[PDB]
């Protein structure tokens, strides 16, 4: 029977009942988390993913095609981090980092980063499409200050 | 109320946990317990702690918080402004009111 991400995407119309079930049961027999199976094998768009996952994570969602660039926090993270996880540091509070990540259950990257910055890690969910573009994007706009 | 929010805010505090300084144009965090998705527009009457004028604010879901979620994180939606005089008049006043207080510590309802 169909639970979890899995549930919920049918209930959204990304993916077909038989397809969520086959998805499901591979993971399974993989030892391997439903989110990550379903982002490996592209089996819905990475915002449909990104929308299952919140609602079922209990996770918050941001579209960062609309934070602003300028405020970015992705100096704080080494350039090793950055391409050893595909994490998009969003935004500084105090002592806190708010982290985008696509997958619910990242542990290395967000443990990474809390051993690096010394500051307390957040993750939000950013979709899996997003985090790439937009972390070349801020790279990019963070370049142009110099250095 | 079909398909119409509202957000009365009080006094500055609330302003702050509200504001989205880092939305481009400006954003502002509604509790609400409905799920949205990313990109839906939504129109919203905000009330600002300054006066009891409703502002009108048509605006795009950027942040959804659900609810049920994992801490003491309220559920609700982040309403990016929209590009325009009326967009950028609701930001002004809003960065008036919390001079000083953006770059703070305290935690918001979004970051």
């Amino acid at each position: 029977m169909i639970t979890g991400i899995a549930r919920r995407l049918v209930q959204d119309g990304a993916v077909e009942e038989a397809v969520a079930r086959s998805a499901m049961d591979q993971a399974s027999a993989a030892k391997v988390p439903l989110p990550q199976w379903f982002a490996e094998k592209k089996l819905v768009t990475a915002s449909q993913l990104a929308a299952a996952n919140a609602v079922e994570f209990g996770m918050s969602l941001l579209d960062v095609s609309a934070f602003d660039a300028s405020q970015n926090a992705v100096k704080l993270v080494s350039e090793e981090l950055l391409q050893k996880h595909q994490v998009l540091p969003l935004f500084k509070r105090g002592n806190r980092l708010f982290v985008g990540v696509s997958n619910p259950t990242q542990t290395r990257a967000l443990d990474d980063i809390k051993f690096h910055t010394n500051l307390v890690v957040e993750p939000i969910l950013v979709d899996e499409d997003q985090i790439r573009r937009t972390l070349e994007q801020w790279q990019a706009s963070n370049a142009a200050l110099g250095s | 109320r079909q398909g119409i929010l509202s957000l009365a805010l009080k006094d500055k505090p609330a302003l702050y946990s509200a504001y989205m300084p880092f939305v481009k144009g400006g954003g502002i965090f509604v509790p609400t317990p409905k799920r949205y998705m990313l990109g839906d527009e939504v129109f919203l009457l905000l009330t600002l702690p300054d006066s009891s004028e409703r502002l009108p604010v048509a605006g795009k879901v950027i942040w959804t918080t659900p609810a049920g979620a994992q801490g003491n994180r309220a559920a609700g939606i982040g309403v990016q402004f929209p590009d325009g005089p009326e967009g950028e008049a609701v930001r002004n006043k809003i960065e008036t009111l919390l001079a000083g207080l953006t770059t703070s510590d305290k935690p918001t309802h979004t970051m």
